[PDB]
């Protein structure tokens, strides 16, 4: 009933459009449109709604450079952020009354274009004494701060790869728009002591970093 | 402040119910119609129902229509989603939702305040909470391994509550087994090492599971 | 039926101008200094042509009638006047009745009386009333002019001579037809001229979809009166929620009690203060209905304000006493038009349907709903414009007045018989019904003591 873009990207003090589009054989021109804000790890924030010039309404606090109007021809709302500033990467959903229900539109993630490299933040740990002593044995690596979001994590032990045991989850997106992700490579005792040392290695746009954990 | 605090997620089985409440402090509830929103992670939002400010219009989604029963206890200042013949497309992170104040006798608008949301999680496989282990220094980084629980979500403090810059807890990784594991890294100075105490705070409410762990050097 | 026999409207019909003409004596042509300098022309042309002196008579823009009065008893032995003050007419920011020519209108009619002029006044419009469908209404105010110049016939016949309608811009009709229009010849005295012929204003018998309410349901002047009537019919017919708006709102007289009696009839009511004028205060109001129960028709019942006193009509007193029926409905207009309304209703009164005595305060505001109704169809919008008869029960003082016009054939019609009609009206999209309970054996020698009409030459009841 309602579609929206799935991405939408803009530099940094641009005037991002996104739209919210209506199915053809209804007129956007009645339909009250609300828009909400989502963040990482947030519920959703209520921005404002439109439904002409006669009927809008800005949403408690929300700063002015968010704005509505309607595209008659594109048969769609529009919600307007200027001077878009990296605070307002986010997903937006636009909603509305149809029938006998609200309805929300599909969701448009915003990136703000040009922003710089930031290269991963990797920790590794080894297993625990107390993991150890209840006869399991997890190593853990944890990547963050890292920007754009795409890793890649390889295990290596005593220079071999090390295909099983080995747990890796997706990027995800921190609240300071970088992003992490986390490995973890589980292993009986047995097979701790064996090997000489492990590592993690990280790689993230070509270039590739190591850390290392002994049982000695 | 405006508030709603949610209670009532967890595991639920296929088929069977679960009712969901929503407590609203900070304002006069019975002059606010109230929504139900979910949505599956990762996923869009997806309207639930609402329900006007004096309890005499409710209106559901086609998705949830004959299953679900929106209600409110204007007295108790508490809005409840009864759920039932749930199934797993119903997996979700369920919100509360506040529309803006009553003006006219008859009539609902759009939420303008959404409450944290809580996890309903559809599905055969059992409650099991998790163990959590020291990750110890080795600027200093040091943590709390939370491993094998089901299902989400774990919170993670630090010195119950009092720690919180450089505070790290990192989304879980889903195993094969289909347990759950996640670990929080707080990055402190190496000198306070020796005398500044560290504990973790693990918390998976729907297990009751409730743990403090000490973090100290090696 | 009783409902059937409610049922009138206007129309336009082909007529005869009259027989060749030839005038004598001096004709005026009053108009702005600024104005109309081509009609002006055509019209002095068209006045000499057919053997009458014409000079020219500037009136300024909202003038008094006392140094208007003080001229016109100077240039000594007039024939006639034809007034341009509504030819050529800018439309500035105003309120619609604000209108200079409405206003001079007025005061040169009391002019030409307080001079004792001997002659009737003839006045021009543009393009303000429709002979059909296709055409337009330009501005639905000058409709004003028609509605007061109605009265002003009835209650001095020899100052009024008629009202000719001509298509903006153009000089060619009136050119043809002005003479024989003035010279009198058929009693015509509400004339339209169009490229293709003359028609003359008429009253008219008016003989699977049914309209419901939905949504939310507004009624302005809607606690007390014929708006409280609308009310309850709509709670009967099942509106989901009734806005009532009014000056006082809550607080007006009954309307705790008005609100009992519509919840009992079904429909879930609410009432608030709201001054129609405020076109901020009225956006506010519709802004707060909610999603599920839109706005889906308008019912603009707001009155005429009258306070009580007999002073002169002035194009200000009526500007003043019509602004929450004439602003209102053009509030509400602007505001509605980008919402998918089933209806909107402006209760219209036979004040400007045919007129009386004692109401030329009340048809201008109400012609100007007539004008703004057609105007809407003309652009696509819905519009209903009522011209109602008097009401039993709800409203209406008792006195010498409402006495006077049952006394002249006009009925009260009760509330139930009017909302049929109104439903009727609904159900077939009709722009201009009349609704009203007319005896026509009284009315029409009452309407026509000191004055022939031709206005209900088609009603067979009227022979
Ligand atoms: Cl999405």
């Amino acid at each position: 009933v309602l579609t929206q873009p799935s991405s939408l990207s803009a530099s940094p003090g641009a005037s991002a459009s996104l739209t919210c589009t209506l199915r053809s054989g209804i007129n956007v021109g009645t339909y009250r449109i609300y828009w909400y804000q989502q963040k990482p790890g947030s519920p959703p924030q209520y921005l404002l709604r439109y439904k002409s010039d006669s009927d809008k309404q800005q949403g408690s606090g929300v700063p002015s450079r968010f704005s509505g109007s309607k595209d008659a021809s594109a048969n769609a709302g529009i919600l307007l952020i200027s001077g878009l500033q990296s605070e307002d990467e986010a997903d937006y959903y636009c909603m509305t009354w149809h029938s006998s229900a609200y309805v929300f539109g599909t969701g448009t993630k915003v990136t703000v274009l040009g922003q710089p490299k930031a290269n991963p933040t990797v920790t590794l740990f080894p297993p625990s004494s107390e993991e150890l002593q209840a006869n399991k044995a997890t190593l853990v690596c944890l990547i963050s701060d890292f920007y754009p979001g795409a890793v890649t994590v390889a295990w290596k032990a005593d220079g071999s790869p090390v295909k099983a045991g080995v747990e890796t989850t997706k990027p995800s997106k921190q609240s300071n728009n970088k992003y992490a992700a986390s490995s973890y490579l589980s292993l009986t005792p047995e097979q701790w002591k064996s090997h000489r040392s492990y590592s993690c290695q990280v790689t993230h746009e070509g270039s590739t970093v190591e850390k290392t954990v002994a049982p000695t | 402040e405006v508030q709603l605090v949610q209670s009532g997620g967890g595991v639920v089985q296929p088929g069977r119910s679960l009712r969901l409440s929503c407590a609203a402090s900070g304002f006069t509830f019975s002059s606010y119609a109230m929504h139900w929103v979910r949505q599956a992670p990762g996923k869009g939002l997806e309207w639930v129902a609402v329900i006007s400010y004096d309890g005499s219009n409710k209106y559901y989604a086609d998705s949830v229509k004959g299953r679900f029963t929106i209600s409110r206890d204007n007295s108790k200042n508490t809005l409840y989603l009864q759920m039932n013949s749930l199934r797993a497309e119903d997996t979700a992170v369920y919100y509360c939702a506040r529309a803006p104040i009553q003006v006219m006798v008859r009539g609902v608008m759009a939420p303008d305040y959404w409450g944290q949301g809580t996890l309903v999680t559809v599905s055969s496989a059992s409650t099991k909470g998790p163990s959590v282990f020291p990750l110890a220094p080795s600027t200093a980084a040091l943590g709390c391994l939370v491993k094998d629980y089901f299902p989400e979500p774990v919170t993670v403090s630090w010195n119950s509550g009092a720690l919180t810059s450089g505070v790290h807890t990192f989304p879980a990784v889903l195993q094969s087994s289909g347990l759950y594991s996640l670990s929080s890294v707080v990055t402190v100075p190496s000198s306070s090492l020796g005398t500044q105490t560290y504990i973790c705070n693990v918390n998976h409410k729907p297990s009751n599971t409730k743990v403090d762990k000490k973090v100290e050097p090696k | 039926d009783e409902v059937s026999a409610l049922r009138y409207r206007i129309e336009w019909r082909p007529t005869g101008a009259g027989e060749p003409a030839r005038l004598d004596g001096t004709w005026l042509v009053a108009k702005y200094a600024g104005t109309a300098d081509e009609t002006s022309t055509a019209a002095r042309e068209a006045l000499e042509s057919a053997g009458a002196r014409v000079r020219e008579l500037v009136v300024d823009a909202r003038c008094g009638r006392d140094e208007l009065a003080e001229r016109l008893r100077s240039v000594g032995e007039v024939a006639g006047v034809l007034s341009l003050l509504a030819v050529d007419e800018a439309e500035p920011e105003e309120a619609p009745l604000a209108l200079a020519s409405l206003a001079d209108t007025l005061s040169l009619v009391q002019a030409m009386v307080s001079a004792e002029l001997g002659c009737p006044l003839w006045t021009v419009t543009e393009s303000a009333v429709a002979t059909g469908p296709f055409e337009r209404v330009r501005n639905a105010a000058h409709g004003a002019l028609w509605g007061v110049g109605r009265v002003i016939a009835l209650e001095n016949p020899a100052v009024w001579g008629g009202l000719v309608d001509v298509p903006a811009g153009s000089v060619a009709e009136l050119a043809r037809h002005l003479a024989a229009v003035v010279s009198g010849g058929a009693g015509e005295d509400q004339l339209a001229l169009r490229a293709d012929g003359v028609y003359g204003r008429r009253w008219v018998r008016a003989a699977d979809d049914e309209w419901k309410p939905t949504g939310t349901v507004l009624v302005t002047g809607g606690t007390g009166g014929v708006g409280g009537q609308i009310a309850r019919w709509l709670a009967r017919r099942g509106a989901p929620h009734l806005l009532l708006v009014s000056r006082s709102g809550p607080d007006a007289d009954g309307a705790g009690e008005l609100v009992a009696e519509l919840e009992a009839l079904g429909a879930r009511t609410t009432v608030a203060a709201c001054d129609v004028t405020d076109r901020e205060s009225v956006r506010e109001l519709l802004g707060g209905i909610g999603d599920d129960v839109p706005l889906s028709a308008v019912f603009h019942a707001a009155a005429t304000l009258d306070d009580g006193t007999v002073d002169t009509l002035t194009g200000e007193r009526i500007e003043r006493a019509s602004r929450a029926k004439v602003l209102g409905a053009r509030n509400l207009h602007e505001l509605t038009r980008e919402l998918d309304l089933t209806a909107f209703v402006l209760f219209s009164s036979f004040a400007s349907a045919f007129g009386a005595p004692g109401l030329g305060g009340y048809a201008p505001g109400n012609a100007y709903l007539d004008g703004l109704a057609q105007q809407r169809r003309s652009d696509g919008l819905p519009a209903t414009a009522v011209a109602w008869g008097t009401w039993a029960g709800s409203g209406m003082a008792e006195g010498p007045v409402a006495d006077r016009f049952r006394r002249h054939g006009v009925i009260e019609m009760p509330p139930e018989t009017a909302c049929r009609a109104l439903q009727n009206a609904l159900d077939r999209a009709e722009v201009c019904p009349i609704v009203i309970d007319v005896r026509w054996d009284r009315f029409l020698l009452a309407y026509t003591a000191q004055r022939p009409t031709r206005l209900f030459d088609e009603i067979d009841d009227a022979r």
